[PDB]
């Protein structure tokens, strides 16, 4: 861990969809990608590992957390083998590729194993609100870096590894991603799961408004599988909400509505349901892993990840809007990566503080008497 | 005798407060106290207040357990010590 | 300022709409209100003054800031005269009332004078992003405490002072506030101002859904003038947005729509317009006084003030939703007050920090070459 | 000679960095430096990085002005001193 300290003091190098696309379309030099990745991946792993070490002891202790750590170490060390191995050698490039595959596979069970970790911690030491926000901060960063590793590894294996599935795609990026098509696919997939259990499912209705070009299909440069992931979760929640609210009613099921809009900066996707909504008090906690499944916080990570966001608004008693914001421009869609440093360190070392704002008594004085 | 120590008394935390409930300690025996850290939530009739640490040191002993209702003004709440070597001197009370 | 230090270490005592209502309806003892207020008002002033002292020097320096300070001092000292004056004396109660009036009047020009202060500071030292968030933090707290002083003073003067305007009202609280009626009033008022300048204005459409009692008018216990203030600003922005987007068009003006809903916890009021919307990048800054008029941040202060909120969502290219959340239950509607303490102090003494999350280069490497 | 001082050299802030632009100083001459404070934004080809203070003291002099492009690794950026009485010793350079 002298090597981990060092690489954890390096800053990550965030890439843009434009760069990924420009590279794979016009450049596409395996050397370049190797030189970049052999250094960047260890940077990213090391930034994360440094943060897992900052976790409360009772969480750091859990076997699941240990295994993750050791997997990351195992991966880090394997990638460091390449720091002095010349790209002017076919074999080095070939072996590097297999290394990437091996670490992708090793990291397959990573989301569930960590989750198992925090669940063990919760069920054994109990729910504290303050510490929950620490863990929250950690998981957002940890699951985002993991999304990022996977983005880099996929671009490299898809570009240089080969069953040629999506052919005009550049690695995992679609330069002409038809948003409504991903919307309909995500919907059908959630519909099937909803119908299977509930024996019924609401219909989807889709509208578009393309403000640049008012009647053209809305298209964006993007990773279709990220968009899909996000849409799938929101639709599953909308359907489940709608179906649960109307199963004991007489009026039949309101559709789940989608508005896709495109402006100078934003591609926005608003999903509306009449599933009864959620009180405002409970909204923030829906993003908090340890009240929770992880589906909604993780979907928001996919969104914040290329500079977008995922936001939820509800009217308790009627329904809920969920809105995905993506960047319209690939030149503006940079990776947003967590950076280990003193600011990060302070989040882990924060002890609780007095509230800033007042709090009433749990038993306020009776003002009638 | 004992090593140099300070008693933390319950202040009037608002102008009309005459007693408070020690709802929760936010520090454990052995911990460093920096000036301004959160020490306890104190509940009155009027508010739930974050009582802050006023002088730096180390929490040596808690005189008033968590959950104790209706604690009068001036009641010692806990004991602070300058060095941590001096914490063990008070498990003895 | 030995006295200010002291009273600034006291914690404010947040009241609930229920308490205000229970007091004025069932108790209504001038003594009780005097005993409470003669101490609470100086607490609140002192908490604020302590924070104005923490302001950057170049802002603290401005004549406007000086005047505010001196007004608060003047008010504080005047209220302290009463700390040892018995309520068992008609005169003391009578004089106290006039004191309240005099300080309400003195504080009349307070929002504009402070605003003038920050404007002078901005136009003379320049816009820094970090310091802007400090000033933001301060103004939210300062304008909220000022809303609170005014709430207390009004309850007392209305209850014990007398032109008997709203008669079933309890001070400034309406126990049966008909939300749609305030919605229509706020709308008409903004409509008149819009028509005056733009020579046209969109129509309003209102729907209700009362989930407890599906067809009954939605009613809540509240301060009608706060609700009005909030609605007035959102409507003014919606109309101006709609009218500016359609003045060069052919389709005529979309209505501005309002949905008022009532659930177990929330009274929600959603205003929708098709005024073209705002890019997501610019949303947060709309709440930031020194990019700004103050109308929207201040409206949100009125909302967060009895435990509600005011939230904005847009789809760039189409339009914008603005949603006021109030508490349905008066028992849950506590004043939310800023408390001076070490946590507050640290906000003022924060020096800038490294970003937590990555940032790209302003000139990213060209990945084609 | 001069009072005890430390030069802050430009590190490689990421594995491939060979030079950086000093985009902005976040500390002024005379200011206390605590370990981990933000000292400067440094811009590469790859990122805009918050360079942190690595050792505590006082900013005595800025060797590289704000805005200076393409600064090589190892270039002294500024001078740190242990006491503040020792800051004036360096307006002299
Ligand atoms: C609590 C209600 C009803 C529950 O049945 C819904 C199932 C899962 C909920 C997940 C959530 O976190 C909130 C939510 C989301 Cl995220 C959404 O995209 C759409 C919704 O309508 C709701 C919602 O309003 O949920
Ligand atoms: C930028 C656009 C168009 C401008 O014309 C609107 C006038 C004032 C804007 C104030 C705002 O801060 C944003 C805004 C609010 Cl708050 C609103 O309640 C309704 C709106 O439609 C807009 C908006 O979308 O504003
Ligand atoms: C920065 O060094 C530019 C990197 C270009 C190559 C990237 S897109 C690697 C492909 S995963
Ligand atoms: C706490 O002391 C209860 C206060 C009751 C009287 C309040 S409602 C004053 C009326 S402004
Ligand atoms: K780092
Ligand atoms: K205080």
């Amino acid at each position: 861990p002298k090597q981990i300290e060092r690489y954890s003091r390096f800053s990550p190098s965030p890439l843009s969809i434009k760069q990924f696309l420009d590279f794979g379309r016009d450049n596409a030099c395996e050397k370049t990608s190797y030189m970049f990745l052999r250094k960047e991946l260890p940077v990213r792993l090391a930034n994360t590992m440094r943060e897992v070490n900052l976790l409360p002891d009772n969480l750091l202790n859990r076997p699941s957390v240990g295994l993750v750590q050791s997997w990351y170490m195992q991966s880090f060390l394997e990638l460091l083998e390449y720091e002095n191995k010349s790209p002017e050698d076919p074999q080095v490039l070939d072996n590097f590729l297999q290394v990437l595959i091996k670490v992708r596979n090793r990291h397959n069970d990573v989301v569930p194993t960590m989750a198992q970790g925090v669940i063990e911690y919760k069920e054994k030491f109990g729910f504290d609100p303050f510490i929950s926000t620490n863990i929250q901060y950690f998981l957002d960063r940890f699951y985002t870096n993991r999304i990022s590793f996977r983005m880099l590894i996929n671009q490299h294996t898809l570009l240089f590894g080969t069953n040629p599935v999506h052919p005009k795609h550049i690695g995992s990026i679609d330069p002409t991603c038809n948003v409504a098509d991903v919307v309909k696919d995500a919907y059908e997939t959630a519909k099937m799961l909803c119908e299977q259990y509930y024996l019924v499912a609401p219909e989807l209705e889709v509208e578009e408004f393309n403000a640049k070009a008012p009647d053209k299909p809305i298209q964006v440069v993007y990773v279709p599988s990220h968009l899909f992931h996000m849409l799938f979760e929101l639709f599953k929640n909308s359907m489940r909400a709608t179906v649960e609210l109307y199963e004991d009613r007489k009026e039949g099921y309101p559709a789940v509505k989608t508005l896709v809009t495109l402006g100078k900066e934003d591609l926005s996707i608003k999903i509306s349901d009449l599933g009864g909504g959620v009180p405002l008090r409970k909204i923030d906690r829906l993003f908090n892993y340890m009240y929770s499944g992880y589906g909604l916080p993780i979907s928001r990570l996919y969104a914040r990840y290329f500079q977008g966001d995922l936001k939820l608004y509800s009217m308790e008693g009627v329904g809920t809007d969920a809105v995905i914001y993506l960047k319209a421009l690939s030149s503006e869609s940079f990776e947003r990566l967590p950076v280990f440093n003193k600011s990060a360190w302070r989040h882990y070392k924060t002890t609780p503080e007095a509230d800033d704002w007042s709090n009433p008594s749990s038993e306020p004085r009776d003002a009638s008497k | 005798s004992y090593p140099p120590h300070m008693q933390v008394l319950l202040p009037a935390l608002s102008p009309t407060m005459t007693m408070g409930t020690v709802q929760r300690w936010e520090k454990k025996v052995g911990e460093k106290l920096s000036e301004g850290d959160l020490l306890a939530e104190i509940e009155t009739d009027k508010a739930t207040i974050g009582f802050e640490v006023q002088e730096e040191g180390y929490l040596a002993k808690i005189l008033v357990p968590e959950g104790t209702r209706d604690v009068p003004l001036g009641t010692p709440l806990c004991i602070i010590v300058e060095k941590e070597a001096d914490i063990s001197a008070f498990a003895d009370y």
